[PDB]
């Protein structure tokens, strides 16, 4: 019976999916501005024995 | 015809209470009306208002107000203990400022 | 910050793919969710802004405006579904599309890092507003209003564009951060004077400044209720935001270029407050109230002090909420009696008590009762003006009296006295209208509880 | 509580009481339907004085346009009853 | 307030009104009852001295001097009955007067209480509805062809008629509604 | 004696007030109870010095558990 329910209320996932897509695109934008990661004079720091990057 | 054009008459306004004594003012269909009221009240008052106010009230201190107060306490303690003035009229050391040679 | 922009562009096809009787519910629910999402931008720093990308950034001045816009969209949706019941499905979807496009343009305008992009979006906001006004307005004046709304804007904004590109051919960048860091003083020459005028006149006509305000009564009176809401609460704040942004490159010319505009702002604040005392139209009274408050905001921006900027930000937020509430309150009576004359429907407190309580709270907030944020902004601006010059306390004080008068005047005209005998079609207030009033008024006092969220970057 | 619910009989009694204290009317000759100019032989000034006495007795003012028309005690009682929403 | 006004006031009407105003203001001046009775008798004699003037011009001239004297010697703060248009309770209860048509918008739960009252209301509404066509026709018949010349309304004359335009006079809210 | 007092319909204002109170309380009583429970059983962090060689997480720089 879920066919009619889906074809009537499938418009309710467009906005949440857009929210997740926007979060993913914000992360993709963030990954292109790492030219000074762990390089500022105020926050320059030695890496921990395991971690690879100070922030993502 | 003594008239100017063929036109419909202006209709009287419809009262939503006639066909629905408890009508909530949202829609003529009682079920869609009731659910419009329910979603408005739940997502406006319950979700956004109260939870948003709770979220704003407990936002972490990114303005560094408490940190600034603690820093000021440290500096006041140090400068009062060692007798230095509490503040200086110069915010930059004159040794790194090079004034022009001639003023005449 | 695409996590806010994309859900609106998704509101678009969700509205266009909705079933014919479920458009309002879906739109309101998802707009409220988007407002809840945008609430996270209030977590600001103390030193710099939130630089999300090369294109968009958020600051302590733009975050409250974004929250107000995303909160205003659902309120417009609730306020619009009453008078659009007889419309066809396609035209209802078109109306919702105009509202969504306006919200998207405003969201992108308040966060643009670039001045030309800011100009493009701040000019793109005209098309949905103009279409709404000239298509869904009620009387035949609306067409003229649209023209008055259009050219008044464009004649102010087209010179700005020229100035903008000129600046980009001199400094090499119009990015706001670089502009702020690489700021240099403006000399005293005729070319610099005209560059100052070109940079200022667009935002001064969008405020609107006294003498340049003639478009505002037309636009706010012939527009539909959602159009009036968005015109008064958000679209007037574009001028204030733009002036606060652009003034970083105009010093020290402002030091003496503000005199004519300061004089106009103060005297026209007095003049418009006085005009409110003799107004037969209830919507025009609210429009002129907006003019007076925005004159105060102009003074605050023009005197260029931290307290003035704080008060100006608080005043813009408070005025947006209050004026939207007043317009909705007037629209309820209009929908009941189909007339805008203030002395037509009288003694409504007897017939609608809870509506009378809403009217009382709105009027008390309009006259800046302590400790409302309206008062906080007004008092900060007044203290800054007193520091600027002790004599201003005269004019400001005058305004403080006049406002109260006309404010209570409206209340005493509409709620007290005796009811009109021949008007018998005043039905009990719907739950929708009461919810609209409550959702307007509760955030005001909630922000009064935590006032540092709307005090801007100078806090 | 407040004043008792004034009745038609009480109003008529009070009006007749006030009229019977007037020196220019004979108490025996006075009736509820007696006319002021015709049966009692009074002029307009006496009618004005009677209206003022009624105003003093009941504590509310009767407009001149309405007071000009009341010519018998029954009319005065009726005007008072319609003014004060008395039906019993 | 109940009677239809005329195009003008007659000389006798003006004299009577001035007499009443003078008596009331003199009473406002003379607080005590015996003093008021003394000076009211004096005023009555003063009024009836010129009662028999056959010259209308001299009568209206005497009235002119009377009005001038009253305006000079009026009480600045005359006694006003509390519910009179200048009294301390003139419109005190107007905020409690609610029109009857509001009851037409009550929820059925509210109308569940007071069933007999609403039955009587239905009877009254039916009577008004039946009565309206006749009331209009009677007003049409009794009106002179050049429109009405006064604000007076005719009574009912037919077997079971009602006086035209009676609904809002009969259904006044109350003098002390709540 | 008792008479009928003519009033406007008080059903709808009362209904709206009841509904607003119901929804506000529906979402706010759990919030108040949770805040009280967190405050009682998970107190606020105590100020302390950073030990040598330790790099605290950012949320460790705040004192209230909900803020953290
Ligand atoms: C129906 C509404 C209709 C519509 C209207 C519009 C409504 C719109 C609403 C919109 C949404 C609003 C959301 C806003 C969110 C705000 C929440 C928040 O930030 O909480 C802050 C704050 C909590 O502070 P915190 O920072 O979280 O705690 C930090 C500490 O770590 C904690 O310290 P601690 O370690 O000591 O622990 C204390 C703990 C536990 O402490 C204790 O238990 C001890 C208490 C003392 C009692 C000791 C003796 C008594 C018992 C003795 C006998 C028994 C013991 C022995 C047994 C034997 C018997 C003898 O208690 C608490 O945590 C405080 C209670 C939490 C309340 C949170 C409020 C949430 C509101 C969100 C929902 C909004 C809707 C309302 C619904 C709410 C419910 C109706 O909440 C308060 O309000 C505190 C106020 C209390 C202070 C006292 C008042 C002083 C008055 C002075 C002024 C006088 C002038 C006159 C003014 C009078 C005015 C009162
Ligand atoms: C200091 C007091 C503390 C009180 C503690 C409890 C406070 C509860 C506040 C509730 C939230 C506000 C709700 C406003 C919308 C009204 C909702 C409604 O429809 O109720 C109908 C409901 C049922 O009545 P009904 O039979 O339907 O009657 C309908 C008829 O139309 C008949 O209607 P009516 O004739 O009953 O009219 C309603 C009534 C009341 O209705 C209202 O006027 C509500 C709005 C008040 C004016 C707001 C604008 C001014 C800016 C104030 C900003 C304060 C924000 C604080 C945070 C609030 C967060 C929500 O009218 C008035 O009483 C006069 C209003 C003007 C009051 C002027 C006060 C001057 C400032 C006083 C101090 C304020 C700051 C306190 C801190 C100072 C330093 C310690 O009645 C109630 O629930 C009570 C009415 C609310 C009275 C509260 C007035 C005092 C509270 C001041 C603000 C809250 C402060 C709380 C923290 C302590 C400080
Ligand atoms: C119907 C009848 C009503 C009358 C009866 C009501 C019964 C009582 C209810 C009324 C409550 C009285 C208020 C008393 C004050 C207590 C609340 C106060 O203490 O909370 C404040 C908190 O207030 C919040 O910060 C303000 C709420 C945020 C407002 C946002 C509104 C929601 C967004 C909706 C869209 C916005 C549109 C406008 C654009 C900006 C404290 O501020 P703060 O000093 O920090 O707290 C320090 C401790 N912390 C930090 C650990 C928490
Ligand atoms: C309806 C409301 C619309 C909004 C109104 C906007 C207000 C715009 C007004 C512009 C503010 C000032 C403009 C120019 C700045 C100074 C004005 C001038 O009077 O000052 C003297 C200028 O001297 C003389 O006045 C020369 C100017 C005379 C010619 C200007 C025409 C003024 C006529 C007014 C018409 C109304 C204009 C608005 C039309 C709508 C100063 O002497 P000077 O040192 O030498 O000039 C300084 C520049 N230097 C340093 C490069 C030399
Ligand atoms: C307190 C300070 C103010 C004092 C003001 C008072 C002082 C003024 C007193 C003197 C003024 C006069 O007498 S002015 C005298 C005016 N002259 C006439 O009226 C002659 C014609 N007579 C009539 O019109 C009627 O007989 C009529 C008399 C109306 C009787 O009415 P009735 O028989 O059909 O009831």
């Amino acid at each position: 019976n879920v066919l009619q329910i889906v074809r009537d209320h499938w418009v309710h996932i467009l906005v949440p999916v857009g929210f997740v897509f926007g979060c993913y695109l914000d992360r993709r934008s963030d990954e292109k501005l790492t030219a000074f990661r762990n390089k500022s004079l105020l926050f320059k720091r030695e890496l921990r024995p395991n971690e690879e990057v100070t922030w993502k | 015809p003594t008239i100017r054009l063929q036109e419909d008459p202006d209709p009287e306004d419809e009262n939503l209470y006639e066909k629905n004594p408890d009508s909530h003012g949202y829609d003529k269909d009682p079920i869609v009306d009731l659910w419009n009221m329910r979603v408005v009240f739940f997502f406006g008052f319950s979700i956004v208002l109260v939870l948003g106010s709770t979220f704003v009230a407990y936002l972490p201190d990114y303005r560094m107000q408490e940190w600034a107060r603690r820093e000021a306490e440290r500096l006041v303690k140090y400068r009062e203990a060692n007798g230095l003035p509490l503040m200086e009229s110069n915010c930059f050391d004159p040794n790194k400022i090079q004034l022009p040679e001639d003023e005449d | 910050m695409l996590k806010i922009i994309i859900p609106t562009t998704m509101l678009l096809p969700m509205t266009w793919m909705s079933k014919h009787n479920m458009i309002w519910i879906n739109a309101t629910v998802h707009s409220l969710l988007i407002s809840l999402i945008s609430l996270s931008l209030l977590n600001q720093l103390g030193e710099n802004s939130l630089n999300f990308s090369l294109t968009f950034f958020s600051d302590s001045l733009s975050a409250p405006l974004l929250v107000l816009t995303t909160w205003l969209l659902p309120l417009m949706l609730m306020a619009s579904q009453s008078h659009l019941s007889k419309e066809t499905t396609t035209r209802k979807k078109l109306y919702i599309t105009m509202l969504i496009l306006l919200q998207l343009f405003l969201i992108m305008t308040f966060t643009a890092t670039e001045l030309i992009l800011f100009y493009i979006l701040f000019e793109a906001t005209l098309v949905p507003t103009l279409i709404i006004i000239t298509r869904w307005g009620n009387q035949t004046e609306r067409l003229n209003a649209g023209l008055y709304f259009l050219f008044y804007t464009l004649a102010g904004s087209l010179p700005l564009l020229v100035a903008l590109v000129y600046i980009q051919n001199t400094t090499g960048s119009l990015n706001f951060l670089i502009i702020h860091y690489w700021s240099h003083p403006l000399s005293n020459s005729w070319s610099n004077i005209f560059m100052w005028l070109a940079c200022i006149m667009a935002f001064m006509v969008k405020m609107p400044l006294y003498g340049l305000h003639l478009w505002l009564p037309k636009a706010h009176v012939e527009a539909p209720i959602a159009g009036s809401m968005v015109l008064a609460a958000v679209l007037l704040k574009l001028g204030g935001y733009g002036m606060m942004r652009i003034t970083t490159i105009l010093n020290p010319l402002t030091n003496y270029m503000a005199y004519p505009f300061l004089m106009l702002s103060m005297w026209g604040m007095i003049m418009t407050s006085s005009i409110c005392l003799r107004q037969t139209d209830l919507k025009s009274l609210i429009a002129y109230s907006s003019v007076s408050h925005m004159a105060l905001v102009i003074v605050a921006i023009m005197i260029q002090t931290p307290w003035s900027f704080m008060g100006a930000t608080a005043l813009m937020i408070a005025h947006g909420l209050t004026s939207s509430m007043l317009f909705c309150l007037a629209n309820t009576n209009y929908e009941r009696v189909h007339s805008r004359t203030m002395i037509l429907a009288r003694g409504l407190q007897t017939l609608l008590p809870l509506m009378a309580t809403w009217w009382l709270v709105a009027s008390l907030t309009n006259l800046a009762l302590p400790p409302s944020i309206n008062l906080i902004g007004e008092l900060f601006i007044i203290t800054a003006s007193f520091s600027w010059s002790n004599i201003t306390i005269i004019l400001m004080g005058m305004n403080m009296m006049i406002t109260a008068l006309y404010s209570l005047y409206m209340l005493i005209t509409t709620q007290r006295g005796k009811y009109t005998h021949h008007i018998n079609n005043i039905k009990p207030s719907f739950t929708r209208e009461n919810a609209l009033m409550a959702l307007h008024i509760l955030p005001l006092l909630l922000l009064t509880l935590n006032p540092k969220m709307i005090l801007g970057p100078l806090y | 509580s407040d004043a008792p619910p004034l009745t038609l009989e009480a109003i008529k009694d009070r009006v007749l009481y006030v009229l019977k204290l007037y020196d220019k009317i004979d108490p025996e000759k006075l009736s509820v339907n007696s006319h002021f100019m015709k049966d009692l032989g009074l002029d307009s000034l006496d009618q004005v004085e009677i209206i003022m006495a009624m105003e003093d007795e009941f504590g509310f003012e009767i407009p001149d346009i309405d007071a000009e028309k009341l010519m018998c005690p029954q009319e005065i009682v009726d005007y008072i009853a319609d003014k004060k929403d008395v039906y019993e | 307030a109940f009677s239809a006004p005329a195009a003008y006031l007659t000389h006798q009407q003006k004299v009577l009104r001035l007499y009443k105003r003078a008596l009331r203001h003199l009473e406002s001046w003379c607080v005590h009852r015996d003093k008021y009775r003394y000076f009211a008798c004096l005023m009555r004699a003063r009024f009836d001295e010129h009662k028999n003037e056959k010259d209308m011009v001299k009568a209206t001239q005497l009235l002119r001097q009377a009005e001038e004297e009253f305006w000079y010697g009026q009480h600045p703060q005359p006694y006003i009955f509390p519910e009179s248009p200048g009294g301390t309770s003139y419109e005190r209860y107007e905020c409690y007067k609610v029109p009857e048509w509001c009851l037409d918008d009550w929820h059925p739960s509210e109308k569940a209480m007071y069933p007999d009252y609403f039955a009587k209301r239905e009877q009254w509404k039916r009577l008004r509805r039946e009565s309206w066509e006749r009331e209009v026709k009677q007003l049409q018949e009794e009106t002179p062809p050049g429109g009405p010349r006064t604000e007076a309304l005719p009574p009912a004359r037919k077997e079971g008629d009602l006086p035209p335009l009676w609904w809002h006079i009969v259904t006044r809210p109350r003098e002390r509604p709540m | 004696k008792r008479l009928f007092i003519i009033k406007p319909s008080g059903f709808y204002d009362r209904r709206f007030l009841k509904l607003m109170r119901f929804y506000i309380l529906l979402t706010g009583i759990p919030v108040a109870i949770g805040i009280t429970l967190v405050n009682v059983f998970i107190g606020e962090a105590e100020l302390a010095d950073i030990p040598e060689g330790y790099v605290p997480e950012h949320w460790e720089y705040f004192k209230h558990p909900i803020s953290r």
